[PDB]
């Protein structure tokens, strides 16, 4: 969270996977014009990513079913 | 310099490893005030144009 | 860089910077002249018998 | 654009016409009045590029109307100036010059069986070379004097070929065939492979091999072409007042042109030879200068008399781009200033004045006035900020908050000395600290100044968030340590809160809880430090995970227990039972991490900084000069000192003994004089108060100040409270030796004028040693890196078999290593068992954590085989479950990391600190001994016949306790089997105690052994009862030297007698030195003796760099007894003659160092046959790959540990590691036949001709052992051998090589800045491991 | 001092150094071996293309912020080719073997 | 006015400003005694005693 990054590398298991779930993750706020899941509490967005998968919502896996459905939902939309 | 009364005590980590904790006063006497004097030049010379 | 003892009353053994010049700047001490071929010398209160 | 490797090879004579645009002919720069280029110099337009972009020198083609055309009114291009850094130059040369890298390195005399030196004089036009000879009158490659020239000339005519310069090298060059000339040397390789004749063809079967194989041609070693620089990089500015700035190609150029144009115009004038041959030397000399300068010639200067920066001087040194502009650059969105104290902070917070960020943050704050709407346009935008307008705080307000930053002090000696920070702006000039990261960073408050950075990308936020932040560091990536551990104030002011003082008031009352203790305290109404009954209601996770708590009545003091309404929820009371000085806190903070975790441990930290500020404040601990006490007796003891030293002084004039022994009876005087002054004063510091409180006089811990800073272990110690009390030992003068008169005044009693210009000795010397190593021990952990860069664990675990074997190191003396701290965290290598065998725990592989170090404490087991990371057997990186813990986190070790360049850091950080018999048994235990041949003598004691027994006392546990080495035949009191109590002396032997004991009872007569040719007598005057004595074989008849003494303890019959149980004879050859003691016809019983023979840093540097010691003890090869040969020709020999095995060795060894095995006596492979060191050479190849590393983990570990100064044992064994990467081939099958390759390579190769495809046809190998600055040059990238040393060394041995990079190592991606693949830029790499694959 | 742009150096097109030259930070190559042990790699990659020697790159990173895109484009840094070209001008043919 | 930290004494062994503290104590002092007879405005004659 805001102070350390221990209670999100015991769901990890790793010191640069949670980096690098967050680097996939928080840019979908900078640029991508999206909201959190979570309450904002004013964060940037590199510790807003950082609560969406402390609070267990979030490993590797399941930011990959939101970006497969997005374009099956871009696909048949053209035809 | 100045001198300076003086008093050998820890103060709540403010004079933590060799550090100095002057006070308010000593400031306001202007016991430290150093005049330093800049020296800045302007140059014209000519050019092409 | 070091200390020699016939430093004695001529040159200053606690005047170097503490960094790489530690060994070659140095100060002269107070009562010393130069002698006159160019050597370095001091004073002394010479003793006759007591 | 993208790309993948980077090949380097020769070029061709074609290839840079290729890479040119055009011919320069003529030496100008540019117009002197208007200052525009010339044409066909250095700077032409034409060639080059345009000055300004789409402008010609008429002026046709501006303001991109026409894009792309050239301007024919000049020959100048209309395209962008940027190309000016890319377009290159070339010249024709008159005569075709060598290239320098290829000539001085060497590459073309080992090419061509020519010398170095009998080359230059070819070159020079002094000699003449067969260029064809088809009359063999002369052989090929002869250097013909100009007298003798003609005298050959007229015999032959014009049938004969001979050219004298380096054309005609060129022609040497043109005439030989490659592979022809390959089919010899590799056809008589195997006549005779003598090792003054193997490298010669060993390097020359490689080289030229390798102009086959990598394209390369035997003419272009010579240049035909001179490539130029293009301008830009080599640019001739104008700098203010007329005067210009040219860097030193622009005039090295204009001394090749004029050469090559002054050679021009004496050809067409058919000019003299003696004309056109001192024109041709001095292109030779200005060719060379071009390229590098001061290597062969007298150095070409301009006029300011320093030597020209060749290309060469911007590749080598300090100033070359390979360390100064492509791994350290500068770097903007950065600044700094003075460090200060905050005091107030917490943990993740660092103090940022406002009037800084301003211009770190510019950007971040433009960011916000176009999407406020508060500023329409960016120069808008630009003159609020510049007068410090209103909202312009409150929009940076906003970004600050939850942004981190970067602070970095230099020299960041280790990988805490960055850490991320999040800042908390104050209104200032400088930048406060928190009080727990001054440890951290070795900072005193003293002026230094630490540097900031903005973590501009998304990423480079979540990284400072995530991996580098200051609450994510708080142990130790050497050890299990705390980098948190409270320094000096609180340390202090813990010690004064929790103590007891027996006399305050309310001794021994009733309280009820923690809170009306400081209900009390705040009052006035009781005190800190004064023993009460209270009640405290403490918590355990004993249960399941769960909190469980309890509550008792205790026994403690009112200011112990104010400090427990702070621990958080998971300690006894049995860690503040005490007076808290520092080892009584450092197992706090070491325990909730322990117990609660890292978000628990970053509150306690920044709570205790709360309350040990607040409170020695409080208290108050000032230091008088009366807190200051002098021992009341020390005038005494210096007047018995001059009473102790007067006899000895007057009785040297007596002449009773000499200066050589009365000067350490005075070094014993004024030492135990002083040892007297020592003690003294510390009666009455510890205990000077004697209190009295309702009783007559109670005495305890005093309040003196000085002693409670060193009751705390907070400043000074033992032998620094000394020259604040006493006597300050003595003083060296810095020759080496010392006075005899120590300075027997402390401080507080005044030196005396001349004693101070005695201290004024070790005031230099301390400190021209302490800021001069420095240097030398920074040279240290570069190579400790380089050697240690392309490691980087790469996997989980590939699993193989067990490794190296832990014993504890309490050698010599007392329990120095406990196992505990050296089994911490490591794998298991196999399953392990206890004292009750078959009681297995392990699966072969677990991890030790904090109870397992607890189980084999219980268990008397105490040797342990465990994976080390030499034992793994993958290749390019490194299984995890050989390494072990995480010490920065605590928990097994991830995918990914580098643990090179971590444990690089956890050597050369410690290295600025660290430059400057008869024998007892000291407590009850057994004996047990190992390698025994020993027998029992007439009087029933013993005497040890093995060179290789230690005497071993085990308890009643069956863990081993001490240890004692033996030499050959001391005189000992004890056996084996036995149980003896300990302080008895057993091993008592002499200094002088070499025996020639026998083991076999039997007579002595004189046989074999005369007197004049062997021996001098010398018959004992005062006793009779000596013998012929054998002397040295330095000292005898050369008629007798022809044999040795060999004395025959015979039976009745008059054989040797034998050993006992074997059928070979056992008379003794004598050694020299041995004053043999009876004469003829004497016994001498079982045990008993013929005859006797009377006798920092840079160590730290020399075991990994494997420098071979200056006296090397030798060491045997295989089992067997000895033979000898010549005697007395410079150095000996000796004879291996195995028991079975086939015996021809023999080696040029001397006799004038001493033996161990005697000549007619039988040795082991691997055993010694001297005394003395070794190099670790033998010590890999004679005795196997687990004792080098067991060598060098400890070896070195007699440095570090002696200053107490720990560093985890996994961090010797990652770096020895690569200097074991290489492998001497010896069969055949894919290599050459003695050549050298990677082991890492070779277990590719015998991958596969062991599986399935062949049966075996592979190769045979011993291993390499390399130093630091050997194993780096000796790898496969040659980036990295260009980025460290002696690159004019590589770039020549890489080109013909054909050398290629593969962009693996953490430099090999920094110098194309590139990702790390390593961490979070692995998984990244890996996918490009396979998009090449796949694609 | 502080620095977020101030006149680049000439030939190797970095920074420059110095307060009263309104240079910036050296960020050493001691500096970078503690980074390499962190396992950090962005923030040690982008001391070096966007921060120090990249030209196109410090371009787009202007941009990058102040339309708030906080984004890394890297490039090739401009010193690299720099040592190229020099050992090009040793008549040592180094080269890129592209994909 | 001025807190310094006197836990840099013992171990720095700069011990002398202790005494330098000491002295540099009375001589303040004596310049207070003295302008306690110059605002009080008594005589000289006590002071060229004193």
């Amino acid at each position: 969270a805001r102070v350390t990054v221990q209670d999100a590398v015991e769901k990890i298991g790793n010191r640069f996977d949670l980096v690098l779930v967050a680097a996939r993750r928080a840019r979908q706020m900078q640029v991508g014009g999206k909201d959190p899941l979570v309450p904002e509490e004013n964060d940037k967005t590199t510790v807003i990513a950082l609560r969406e998968i402390e609070e267990g919502l979030i490993n590797n896996q399941i930011l990959d079913v939101r970006e497969r459905q997005e374009q099956q939902e871009q696909e048949a939309a053209e035809l | 310099g100045q001198n300076m009364r003086v008093a050998f005590m820890p103060w709540n980590g403010y004079n933590f490893e060799d550090s100095i904790l002057v006070s308010e006063r000593v400031v306001q006497e202007d016991r430290f005030t150093t005049i330093h004097i800049q020296e800045l030049a302007c140059v014209s010379r000519d050019t092409k144009l | 860089r070091d200390v020699h003892p016939t430093h004695y009353g001529r040159v200053c053994p606690i005047e170097t910077p503490e960094g790489p010049n530690i060994g070659l700047i140095n100060s002269l001490s107070v009562y010393a002249q130069t002698n006159e071929y160019g050597f370095l010398e001091t004073p002394y209160r010479k003793v006759t018998d007591g | 654009e993208e790309f993948d490797a980077i090949k380097i090879a020769l070029a061709s004579p074609d290839m840079i016409r290729s890479w040119s645009f055009g011919e320069v002919k003529k030496p100008e720069t540019i117009n002197y009045r208007t200052f525009k280029p010339e044409r066909d110099g250095l700077f032409c337009a034409r060639i080059f590029g345009p000055v300004k972009d789409y402008e010609c020198l008429c002026g046709k083609y501006k303001r991109l109307k026409h894009r792309g055309v050239i301007c024919e009114k000049c020959g100048v291009e209309v395209t962008q100036t940027k190309v000016r850094r890319e377009r290159m130059g070339h010249i024709e040369l008159a005569s075709p010059t060598a290239h320098i890298w290829f000539l001085k390195s060497s590459r073309i005399g080992l090419l061509l069986d020519m010398p170095l030196r009998d080359i230059e004089r070819v070159l020079y036009f002094e000699s003449y070379v067969v260029i064809e000879g088809g009359m063999t009158n002369l052989e090929r490659q002869q250097i013909l004097t100009e007298e003798q020239y003609l005298d050959a000339l007229e015999e032959f005519g014009d049938e004969f070929d001979a050219k004298m310069g380096a054309e005609a090298i060129q022609a040497l060059l043109k005439s030989m065939d490659l592979e022809q000339e390959c089919e010899q040397l590799r056809e008589e390789l195997n006549e005779t492979n003598s090792e003054t004749k193997r490298k010669k063809l060993t390097k020359r079967i490689k080289l030229l091999e390798a102009f086959v194989q990598s394209g390369n041609k035997p003419e272009w070693m010579i240049l035909t072409v001179l490539p130029v620089l293009p301008p830009d990089l080599r640019p001739l500015v104008p700098l203010d007042g007329g005067r210009f700035a040219t860097s030193d190609l622009n005039d090295l150029y204009r001394r090749v042109i004029n050469r090559n144009n002054r050679l021009k115009r004496l050809l067409d004038l058919a000019a003299p030879d003696i004309i056109v041959r001192n024109e041709k030397r001095m292109l030779q000399e200005a060719v060379d200068a071009l390229l590098d300068n001061g290597r062969r010639g007298r150095a070409i200067t301009g006029s300011n008399k320093r030597p020209l920066k060749s290309l060469a001087d911007m590749i080598k040194g300090k100033q070359g781009r390979f360390r100064q502009n492509l791994l350290g650059k500068r770097v903007d969105y950065s600044g700094r200033s003075v460090i200060t104290v905050g005091p107030y902070l917490r943990l993740h917070q660092c103090g940022l004045p406002k009037k800084m960020a301003l211009e770190l943050f510019k950007p971040f704050i433009y960011g916000k006035l176009e999407l406020r709407g508060l500023a329409t346009t960016i120069k808008a935008a630009k003159k609020m900020v510049e007068r410090e307008e209103a909202v312009v705080w409150d929009i940076l307000d906003e970004v600050i908050r939850e942004h981190p930053v970067l602070l970095n002090r230099a020299p960041t000696l280790h990988r805490l000395g960055i850490q991320a920070f999040e800042p908390v702006l104050i209104e200032g000039k400088a930048i406060q600290l928190h009080p727990l990261v001054c440890a951290a960073y070795n900072a005193d408050f003293d002026g230094d100044q630490m540097a900031v950075h903005v973590p501009l990308t998304l990423e480079a936020q979540l990284e400072a968030r995530a991996l580098m932040m200051s609450t994510n560091n708080i142990l130790s990536p050497a050890n299990g340590e705390p980098i948190i551990v409270p320094s000096q104030d609180v340390v202090l002011g813990l010690y004064y809160m929790t103590r007891d003082c027996v006399n305050a008031k309310g001794e021994g009352m009733v309280l009820t809880g923690p809170k009306e203790a400081e209900r009390l305290y705040r009052s006035g109404l009781a005190s800190l430090h004064a023993r009460v009954k209270v009640r405290i209601t403490e918590y355990e996770k004993d249960a399941n995970g769960e909190l469980v708590a309890k509550t008792s009545l205790k026994d403690t003091t009112v200011g112990r227990a104010i400090l427990w309404m702070i621990v958080p929820k998971g300690l006894p009371y049995s860690i503040v039972n005490q007076a808290l000085g520092k080892k009584a806190i450092s197992k706090m903070l070491n325990t909730c991490y322990r117990i609660l975790g890292l978000k628990p441990t970053v509150i306690f930290a920044d709570q205790i900084m709360y309350t040990g500020f607040a409170y020695a404040a409080r208290s108050g601990a000032s230091v008088g000069i009366d807190d200051m006490v002098i021992p009341e007796k020390k005038h005494e003891i210096i007047s018995e000192a001059e009473a102790e030293v007067a006899e000895i002084q007057e009785q040297f004039q007596s002449g009773l003994v000499t200066a050589g022994e009365r000067y350490n009876k005075v070094i014993d005087i004024w030492a135990a004089a002083n040892d007297r002054v020592s003690k003294a004063m510390m009666d009455n510091l510890q205990t000077e108060t004697v209190i009295n409180r309702d009783g007559q006089e109670e005495k305890q811990v005093s309040f003196n100040s000085i002693y409670m800073m060193a009751d705390s272990g907070a400043r000074g110690s033992a032998a620094q409270i000394r020259q604040l009390a006493g006597m300050r030992g003595l003083m060296a003068k810095p020759d080496g030796s010392i006075i005899e008169t120590p300075i027997t005044a402390n401080f507080r009693e005044g030196l005396n004028v001349l004693q101070y210009f005695i201290s004024t000795h070790g005031a230099r010397k301390g400190l021209a040693d302490t800021a001069l190593k420095t240097a030398n021990s920074g040279y240290l952990t570069r190579r400790l890196v380089d050697v240690a860069q392309d490691l980087v664990v790469t996997e989980d675990d590939c699993g193989t078999h067990e490794g190296i074997m832990m014993t504890p190191v309490i050698e010599g003396g007392d329990v120095k290593e406990p196992l505990r701290d050296r089994v911490l965290g490591r794998v298991t290598a196999e399953d392990v068992l206890k004292p009750g065998t078959a009681d297995i725990l392990v699966p072969r592989n677990t991890l030790l954590h904090e109870q397992w170090c607890d189980l084999l404490e219980e268990n008397s087991v105490d040797a342990v085989k465990v994976r080390s990371v030499v034992s793994c057997d993958t290749d390019f990186g490194v299984c995890a479950h050989c390494y072990g813990r995480d010490l920065a986190r605590g928990h097994i070790i991830n995918k990914g990391e580098a643990i090179g360049v971590i444990a690089a850091q956890s050597i050369g950080e410690p290295g600025t600190q660290l430059t400057m018999s008869s024998i007892q048994v000291k407590n009850k235990g057994s004996i047990k001994l190992s390698n025994v041949k020993s027998v029992v003598n007439s009087s029933g004691k013993l005497v040890i016949t093995s060179r290789n027994t230690e005497l071993k006392l085990i308890d009643e546990f069956g863990r081993t306790k001490e240890s004692y080495k033996v030499p050959y035949g001391a005189v000992l009191a004890k056996g084996d089997g036995e149980q003896v109590a300990g302080g008895e002396t057993v091993a008592n032997w002499d200094p002088h105690t070499m025996p020639v004991i026998t083991e076999v009872s039997g007579f002595v007569r004189f046989t074999d052994m005369i007197d004049g040719q062997t021996i001098t007598r010398q018959t004992d005057e005062l006793t009779g009862l000596s013998s012929l004595v054998v002397l040295d074989s330095a000292e005898r008849t050369a008629g007798g030297k022809d044999l040795r003494p060999a004395l025959k303890i015979v039976d009745a019959q008059g054989n040797d007698v034998l050993i006992p149980g074997t059928d070979m004879p056992a008379q003794y050859f004598l050694p020299g030195k041995a004053i043999v003691q009876l004469e003829d016809g004497v016994q001498i019983s079982s045990g008993d003796t013929l005859a006797r023979i009377p006798q920092g840093l840079p160590r730290v540097a020399d075991l990994f760099e494997a420098r071979r010691p200056k006296e090397p003890a030798i060491l045997a090869e295989i089992s067997g007894i000895v033979s000898f040969g010549k005697e007395t020709k410079g150095k000996r020999r000796l004879v291996i003659t195995p028991v079975d095995g086939s015996d021809p060795y023999e080696e040029m060894i001397p006799k004038w160092r001493q033996l161990n095995v005697f000549e007619g006596e039988r040795v082991e492979r691997g055993d010694v046959i001297s005394d003395g060191p070794e190099a670790p050479h033998d010590i890999l190849r004679l005795r196997g790959v687990h004792a080098v590393t067991r060598y060098i983990v400890n070896e070195v570990q007699d440095v570090y540990r002696l200053q107490g100064v720990k560093i985890n044992d996994k961090h010797i064994e990652v770096i020895v590691r690569q200097m074991l990467r290489k492998a001497t081939i010896v069969n055949a099958g894919s290599s050459d036949f003695l050549e050298g390759e990677q082991v890492e390579y070779s277990r590719v190769k015998i991958a596969n001709r062991e599986l399935e495809a062949n049966g075996k046809v592979g190769a045979t190998y011993s291993r390499d052992l390399l130093g630091i600055t050997k194993a780096s040059l000796a790898t496969e990238s040659f980036i990295s051998a260009a980025s460290f040393q002696e690159t004019t060394r590589v770039l020549t041995e890489a080109a013909v090589a054909g050398k290629r990079d593969e962009l693996r190592g953490l430099k090999e991606n920094v110098i194309v800045g590139r990702l790390i693949p390593a961490g979070t830029g692995y998984a990244y790499h890996q996918d490009r491991m396979r998009r090449r694959a796949a694609g | 001092h502080a620095r977020s742009t101030g006149s680049y150096s000439l030939v190797t097109q970095q920074p420059l150094g110095g307060k009263a030259q309104f240079g910036g930070q050296r960020f050493g190559e001691m500096e970078v071996w503690a980074l390499e042990a962190y396992g950090a790699a962005y923030t040690l990659q982008e001391m070096l293309t966007v921060k120090s020697d990249d030209v196109n790159g410090r371009t787009k990173m202007y941009k990058n912020i102040v339309d708030g895109n906080h984004q890394m484009e890297p490039g090739m840094p401009e010193s690299f080719n720099v040592l190229l070209k020099e050992i090009r001008s040793l008549g040592i043919n180094i080269e890129l073997e592209d994909e | 006015d001025i807190v310094l930290n006197p836990l840099g004494v013992p171990s720095r062994m700069n011990i002398g400003q202790i005494l330098e503290t000491h002295l540099g104590m009375a001589a303040k002092g004596i310049g207070d005694k003295i302008n306690a007879m110059l605002k009080q405005q008594q005589e000289v004659a006590k002071l060229r005693e004193f």
